[PDB]
């Protein structure tokens, strides 16, 4: 026990309350049932206007597009998160920056892919996810030189510490961009887990389970997807984050695994993963293991709000509202493509 | 761990010195120098009594203000999106300030007990005066620390209640019982302080 | 036997230094020079009848230094031979 | 007879000076080395 | 007759009995109460049941109050030094034992209430664990009564 | 035995001797040592003495200062742990 | 700084004499010559270093 | 009659009544200033309204000043140990109460200055919490006056 | 002819025998309670089986209570300083031994129940480890009884 | 009569009046200088107008200097312990009050200048907040003058 | 004749022996139990074998118990201060040496069982490293016997 | 007659006057040197201008040296305890004032140098800020001169 | 003649010689155990060959045992206070020297065995470094013997 | 006659002058050597020019040696307590000033060598800053010499 109740609210009380206020706005199961029955995207806009989102979509053009709706939802999430980040203090500020590093790790992959393909970085910047946008100007006017971009990342980007798993710009040219992305993400996730444990207290006890599940689902899904690829077992084993509960000998039996049945055998030893694998029929027409892992992730994030004095609620809110944005996008896609038969596949939140 | 290293170093050095000094006094037959009797007897009763009053009020205020900011941060944060919070969740603030009210009431009551002596030989000061000093110090510590913990506890529970109210208006009237149970601890501290100073008379 | 030329060069230089210094040190002890009293192995009971009792020990240490100088001269000869082989 | 006064003066003045030296030296020792603008190349 | 300073340790017995028991009760109530409040939004119907850890925490303050009242009533200005030590012992043996019980009750109440919000069947197990945690305050009370009434 | 520098009636020298009524006499006993009980031959037993590490006034001062130092360290911990935002809104 | 370094040099030479070759000089027996041979190897290396 | 050193405790009362009140007020002003600086960039017109918590921190400082001036004028040369310790009691009574009240003003003022920018209805709520956070320093001042004029 | 301050050490013997055993049992119940709840959210049927570590932690407090009652009954105003030292030794040797046994029981019980959800075979191993941890409090009890009944 | 060691408290009063005022002013200057350096990169024209926080951090040192000089000029050899304590009290009341005022000035200046880079209207508010943080040193000066000239 | 505080060091000898040996055994048991609970998930059949670290941790508490009982039996009203110092030395030796042995056994057993989950051949090396870590408690016991029976 | 231990406070006054001024100058030189080094990677032209912070830091060491020399020159064996305390006060007043001044110089020098690389306009304001941070050493020197030559 | 507290330093020398040496050996064995277990997952054949750091850690505890037994045997009732100080010095010289040697042996053992898992050429280098870490405890033993026998 | 314990403070002056200067030199050499090691991997040819910081760090150890040898040769059995205090003051004034100079040299040297790796023109400024850092130890030496020869 670290008695965070005594000193959390000194610096993080306002945002603690504000983020829970924001969570109160995430659509309920009933709200999703309302959105499910809309006839058109305009009808969806109207039915949505009664919720927290309100008139966020009213300023766009008459012929609504699901791309436009997705962009607006992402913009709203980014605005809220940037407000909280601007009002955060050093420790909470560092935690929020750790949340943004995840999106930076994909924007950097965009940048390196553009550079190795010799394209202007000004064309890449608009495609970056705003939550992890590179404000630093050292990452501009790169002249399409991988060495310039790599030095810019090392000298003027928080990912400098994560790129130390790599050692050279030559690694950028050699390694596949997916391997680079996943190695960076492993480094980031382990650093995040260590940071959360060093924060300790309720933050650790409420956030570490979420990152452990992230590591375990990373391991499972990387393994399951790697079968039909050139990716070797020896390189695959490097991608597994060592935070998850699988870490000793579970990740080892996965690195030794060569079939979905063996991955499921590894899962069988853990009740919380056995259930997901048994429920994931994965045959055409029903839930896949991806859907089951999203549901479990949503449950884990929901649990973060049962603890009061901790930062984990901000991460839980960001991921929950991201899930809600993807849910609304999915419902809009179903309405637009008239694929009503599967409109229920949204993951309910609260 | 920056300042906590300083705190821990002072604590550990002090208690290592105390262990070594106690061993040395005991071993060298110099135990007769370590007169706790002489300390408690020569250290003036006024010191104990006025520390008692000062702490009786000041620790109670350190409790009330602590709880007030703990719960006020949550009240304001949740009120950003749910303004109804501000008027209703003020009861937590009222309960935190009642602790400082206990503090002033008991500080005044205890200060009513102090009287001058005009005597300085401990035999002349007497058991009654020494007991008055120690009992006022004990009442001060009792009320002050009970109120400090009570205010902190009520502040924590009030913050929780305000955040809960942010999401379901009906929830407040039921979480308020936890704040009441927390608040009772300050009353218990007050009762014990009154009984400690029930039979005190300096003079 | 054989050894590296650098080892042999170090050996010959060290032998030259040792020979010169220890020959000089033996000379200076046999002289009974005062500045080196503290290094003589005498005992507190050797100060009774006169300086001869301690002159003898000065001579002994001078002989030790000369012996060491001879050892270093032999080492120098061997190192010169090694250099010649290299 | 002044032993109490001299003892306490020495003890507490020296404790204050020692604490000041330890704290100042700790701050200098754990001073941000400032070459973080260079670190990322060296690491 | 008895020494001048003897009543000091009895006064501190009363002060400890109340201060430390208040610390334990305050921590138990605060921890279990933040757990309860955070739970309630997810499960509003469980609050009246979840109050039980709060009552168990309050019982620690009641133990402290009982022992402190006994000490303060028995403690006269010129009590024997032996009785003064007995009362200090009772005060500590109730106060810090109730502090330990309060910590146990706070941790168990928070965890158990949060679990019960997720799994109703944990309620009875939580009650048993709370009883075992609160009985430490009762043991402190027994030792304190023995010492103070000896 | 008991040793004490200046067992004397002078205020300048500890005033261990004292009179409530004004008197004609004054006295000073520099380095006064005495033993009247459990005496062994021509030797004073080990010596207790007035000169101690602490006195009542110093004890009162040290404890008052310790309370004030706790309060100041609490206040300084809170003030030092202040922080300023690293970023501002648009 | 001149005097500082001069004193440092003088004292280091003094110690490196008085606790290396003084060892071989202040021995009663005639094997002290071979002892001096080895001790002087050590003395030379340490003085140069 | 009275000991030579009797004035030390009253002097410490005055110096504490000023120092601790100044530290509380400084913390309150610093936290409220950080809040106001963050708030201003987005909603410039609220600066003068939002400066209120700083005013209340200054009021805490003034409570400290009043008690310190009272003690300083009360400090005579032959001050009895009883009066000196009364004034030490008043010094702590105002100083530590003002310290805690200043901390509370700072935190609630920061939170409320930020909140008023996003939700103007919270202005009166912030002020109402702040007056409660300041009457604590007022309570300390009341007890300090009673002690130092006993 | 014995010191009146002799009984202080016996009082602290009883006080430690209760306080430290209570702290150990509180930790053993708290860690085990968090473990039991976090386990019960998924496998409710294991609650009553997994309550064992809490009970074995409570037995530590019972050891402390037995020794504290024994010391308390042994206290008198004329108790020799030797007997008082014996009782302080017994109190520490039961209280801190129970504290160690409580830490061991707490960590082992938490980990063991958490694992026993995942691996039913682990139950007997957990019980054996908990018996080994409990035997430490038992050794503390044996030493304390020897000392306190010399 | 006026014990030989009496001057120690007065000399420490002077040393505190200077040292703690200097530390308050140094913290204020350091923090406001970092703020000004950060602000000056994007808004060069504001640098000379934004030096006010550094000036008000300096003035705390002038307060400390005035009290220290007054104490140093009010120190005879056989100073009564009463006056030595008064001068220690003045030294603390000004030095630590200046330290609090310096912390307030530093925090408020950093925040206020880095905000005034963004919003020009914040400047007058920053000046008011700096005045409120500054008058704490002035209250310390008032108490110190009363005590030291008494 | 012999000092009355002589027995205090003897009772600290006994209590120190038991308490510190029990803390070493408790740390060893706790670390080994966490290790076993982590290992048993993948390899249930190793739970029974992997209890050897717990056994060798308990043996340290047995050493402490033996020395504590020897000292307790040797205590008597008039023991010479020299004998009391001997018993204190024996207690500290056995207790703190067993504490170090418990630390070593805990870390070695945790790491060793976790490794043995993967590479079964690690078990023999783990047993040997445990024996080396355990003979530290035996050296403590030997020194304690030599001191205590002297 | 003057006590033999009087000179201790004077020698500590000198040693403090030098030691703390040296620590302040060392911090000021070190942080400003890291700032200059980081700046020089891009803007080598600015090294000889940016050296000024280091000169400011060194002037603090010179203040410390001057006060230490005054004290040491004024020391004697019969130095009356009053003069010894005066010298300790001078030593502290200049040593810790220079410590604060050097810390401020280091922080503002680093920030100003790094900013001046980005924005040359910052140099004049950096000079002003360094002067305000450095006159704290001068105030400490003035107080130390008064106390020491008194 | 000899003060009757003379043997306290003898018993503390014995207890230090054992306790600190055993703590050093325990840390060495713990770090070597973690290193060996971590290596053995991939390189099982090195398990036995890699036990050397543990052996060189146990040798430190053997030095401690030798010195502690020497002191315990050389410790009579009328031990001269000077000889008791000699034995305390011997105990510390062996114990803390063994603590240093044990820290070095542990860190070097962990690093060397982990490296050997990867690069077989490192075994001889690791053994050389361990011998250098061990001769520190050997120097401690030599100094302890000189002091004890002196 | 002069007290017997007088030589203690002079001996502590000698040992402190050596010890703290050695610590300053050790820190300076450590940081400067780490800087040189990082610099070498990229710019080999600067290795020798970049040893200068190590040399200036060693100057501080030489200064400590000068003062320590001077004090040691000045010590006597009948050293007056005043001379003992002078020697202690000189020893600290050189030792801790050298410690500060070592901190300054280490930090400036590390940063400056790393920078000179990237921009050769820094070398001159780095030398100047190291000179300003070392003159602090020089001032400490001056104060130590004035005190000691006085």
């Amino acid at each position: 026990s670290f008695f965070p109740e005594l000193y959390f609210n000194v610096d993080n009380g306002y945002l603690e309350g504000l983020v829970r206020g924001l969570k109160a706005g995430v659509l309920s199961q009933a709200d999703y049932l309302n959105l499910v029955q809309c006839e058109t995207l305009e009808d969806l806009k109207l039915h949505l206007q009664s919720t927290d989102y309100g008139n966020f979509l009213a300023n766009e053009a008459s012929p609504l597009t699901v791309s436009v709706i997705d962009d607006k939802l992402k913009e709203k999430m980014v605005v809220e998160f940037r407000h909280m980040r601007n009002h955060a203090y050093e420790p909470l500020a560092s935690f929020l920056d750790f949340i943004t590093y995840s999106y930076m790790i994909d924007n950097v992959i965009l940048l390196i892919t553009g550079t190795l393909h010799q394209r202007s970085i000004a064309e890449l910047v608009p495609k970056c996810h705003p939550l992890g946008s590179f404000e630093q100007m050292e990452a501009v006017n790169i002249a399409q030189t991988p060495a310039e971009l790599y030095n810019a990342i090392l000298v003027d980007t928080p990912l400098a510490a994560f790129f130390q798993d790599c050692i050279s710009e030559q690694d950028l040219d050699e390694m596949n961009i997916e391997i680079i992305r996943n190695t960076l993400y492993k480094a980031y996730l382990e650093s995040f887990y260590k940071f959360c444990t060093l924060l300790g207290g309720t933050t650790a006890d409420a956030m570490c389970p979420i990152l452990e599940f992230e590591a375990d689902r990373r391991a499972f899904i990387i393994t399951i997807n790697s079968f039909g690829t050139e990716l070797s077992k020896e390189d695959r084993a490097k991608l597994f984050p060592h935070c998850g509960r699988l870490y000793p000998e579970g990740l080892a039996q996965l690195a030794r695994a060569d079939d979905y049945e063996q991955v499921k055998n590894v899962a069988d030893y853990y009740p919380e993963y056995k259930l997901l694998f048994e429920g994931a029929g994965s045959n055409p027409g029903d839930k896949t293991l991806e859907d089951r892992f999203f549901e479990h992730e949503v449950k884990l994030n929901k649990l973060a709000f049962l603890n009061q004095f901790h930062f984990g609620v901000f991460y839980a809110f960001v991921k929950l509202k991201e899930q809600e944005c993807r849910n609304i996008v999915w419902i809009a896609e179903c309405i637009a493509q008239r694929h009503r038969a599967k409109i229920d596949n949204y993951i309910p939140i609260f | 761990t920056g300042l906590e290293l300083l705190y821990l170093g002072i604590f550990v050095a002090f208690w290592a010195c105390m262990i070594v000094v106690g061993i040395c006094y005991t071993i060298f037959d110099l135990g007769f120098r370590f007169d706790v009797a002489w300390f408690l007897t020569e250290t003036s009763p006024f010191m104990w009594s006025n520390l008692g009053i000062g702490l009786a009020i000041s620790l109670s205020v350190v409790g009330a203000a602590w709880g007030i900011y703990i719960t006020g941060s949550s009240i304001i944060g949740g009120g950003v999106k749910a303004p109804r919070i501000k008027t209703k969740n003020l009861v937590s603030i009222i309960f935190c300030e009642a602790v400082a009210i206990y503090g002033i009431i008991m500080a005044i009551v205890i200060s009513n007990m102090a009287e001058p002596f005009s005597a300085t030989d401990p035999k002349a000061i007497g058991h009654r005066n020494y007991h008055a000093g120690y009992s006022m110090f004990g009442a001060g510590l009792t009320v002050g620390l009970s109120n400090l913990f009570c205010g902190v506890c009520v502040g924590i529970v009030g913050s929780g209640a305000a955040l809960a109210d942010a999401q379901n208006p009906s929830l407040f009237v039921k979480i308020l019982i936890v704040e009441i149970f927390g608040s009772a601890i300050g009353l218990f501290g007050v009762i014990v302080a009154i009984l400690q100073t029930s039979r005190v008379k300096m003079g | 036997l054989c050894c590296g030329p650098k080892l042999a060069a170090c050996g010959i230089v060290l032998s030259a230094w040792g020979v010169i210094m220890l020959i000089m040190l033996g000379i200076f002890f046999n002289v009974h020079s005062a500045v080196l009293i503290e290094d003589v192995p005498f005992t507190e009971k050797d100060f009774e009848n006169g300086p001869q009792n301690i002159y003898n020990l000065y001579e002994q240490v001078s002989y030790n230094c000369f012996i060491a100088a001879g050892l270093y001269l032999l080492l120098g000869g061997f190192s010169f031979c090694q250099v010649r082989l290299n | 007879l002044e032993y109490s006064v001299v003892f306490n003066l020495v003890l507490w003045i020296m404790t204050g000076l020692a604490l000041a030296v330890i704290i100042t030296s700790y701050n200098i020792w754990n001073m941000d080395p400032g070459y973080d603008s260079i670190i990322y190349r060296m690491t | 007759n008895n020494p001048e300073y003897s009543s000091f340790f009895g006064v501190m017995g009363a002060s400890s009995a109340m201060v430390f028991s208040a610390m334990g009760a305050a921590y138990g109530t605060a921890k279990s109460g933040t757990g309860i409040a955070a739970m309630s939004v997810m499960r509003p119907e469980l609050i009246m049941k979840s109050i039980i850890p709060v009552v168990m925490a309050g019982i620690i303050a009641i133990y402290g109050l009982v022992v402190a009242v006994l000490i303060a009533n028995s403690l006269t200005d010129g009590i024997t030094l032996y009785r003064s030590f007995l009362q200090l012992g009772a005060g500590l043996s109730v106060g810090l034992s109730g502090l330990a019980a309060g910590f146990a009750i706070g941790i168990v109440g928070d965890a158990g209430v949060r679990g019960t919000a997720q799994q109703p069947r944990l309620f009875v197990g939580m009650i048993l664990i709370l009883i075992f945690a609160e009985v430490l305050g009762l043991y402190g009370l027994i030792v304190a009564l023995i010492l103070s009434t000896k | 035995s008991f040793h004490c520098e200046y067992v004397s009636s002078l205020s300048k020298k500890g005033s261990l001797l004292v009179t409530n009524v004004p008197s004609l006499w004054q006295m000073t006993l520099h380095n006064f040592q005495i033993q009247a009980f459990n005496v062994t031959g021509e030797q004073f037993s080990y010596a207790s003495d007035c000169a101690g590490f602490f006195s009542p006034g110093i004890w009162m001062g040290l404890l008052t200062t310790l309370f004030m130092l706790f309060i100041f360290t609490y206040g300084l911990h809170m003030i030092l742990s202040l922080k300023t935002m690293d970023r501002f809104d648009d | 700084r001149l005097w500082a370094l001069s004193l440092a040099h003088a004292q280091l030479s003094e110690v490196l004499w008085t606790m290396v070759i003084h060892i071989g000089l202040h021995v009663r027996s005639l094997a002290g010559g071979l002892g001096l041979f080895f001790i002087f190897a050590a003395f030379a290396t340490l003085t140069v270093a």
